């Protein structure tokens, strides 16, 4: 039970108030100014998700149903499936949604 | 005396069971009242949508 | 042949998007219904074990 309240105070204080998310004025190209983790992962997470959506588009639309795509599929899906889980797994879910309402 | 000092182990592991499981609760309860700035979601459901 | 057959492609993307509109609001629904799931199963399975 000890053990398990230490896992979800720690969660807590990871939750607390945390990640300046900058407005990337957008002309602003220069200022190397570093993405909090939590951004970049969840960006990640939703691109590879997109790239995945959009392959899926883009063969509905070209009939070319080339036999043996769908190993291909499945392993993209997983390798999302086991990205997003290690976005739930590595930040707070605090910090996951506001980063969804930055993006 | 040694059943004594058991009993008051016994007690004692008992209670910190008991106070173990309501400190695991506290984590699990919405505050309601929005005004309490301090308790933090920790759980999605929480919501934040 | 090209001019139809763009028409053509036009209308497979048109109705992707006219998928992919109502699959969106599916999911948004979805998102608030799996969120009232969670919720419950804490009220209902969980709150009550520190009283037993």
């Amino acid at each position: 039970i000890q053990y398990r309240c230490e896992q979800l105070q720690e969660i807590r204080r990871a939750s607390q108030r945390e990640v300046m998310f900058s407005a990337v004025d957008p002309d602003l190209s220069s200022s190397t100014f570093l993405e909090p983790e939590v951004l970049r992962d969840v960006r990640e997470v939703c691109k590879l998700r997109f790239k995945f959506l959009r392959s899926l588009h883009d063969d509905s639309i070209s009939s070319s149903v080339h036999p043996g795509k769908e190993d291909l599929r499945s392993l993209s899906h997983q390798q999302w499936m086991s990205m997003a889980e290690k976005v739930w797994n590595t930040h707070t879910p605090n910090h996951i949604l506001a980063a969804l309402e930055r993006l | 005396h040694l059943l004594r000092v058991t009993n008051k182990k016994l007690n004692h592991e008992l209670q910190s069971i008991v106070n173990g499981v309501q400190t695991l609760m506290s984590f699990f309860s919405t505050p309601e009242t929005a005004c309490e700035l301090s308790s933090q979601p920790i759980f999605l459901s929480q919501l934040l949508l | 042949q090209n001019i139809q057959e763009a028409c053509l492609l036009l209308d497979k993307k048109q109705k992707h998007i006219q998928i992919l509109i109502k699959g969106n609001s599916s999911s948004k629904s979805q998102i608030r219904r799996s969120s009232v799931e969670a919720q419950k199963y804490v009220q209902d399975k969980l709150l009550p074990w520190p009283q037993e």
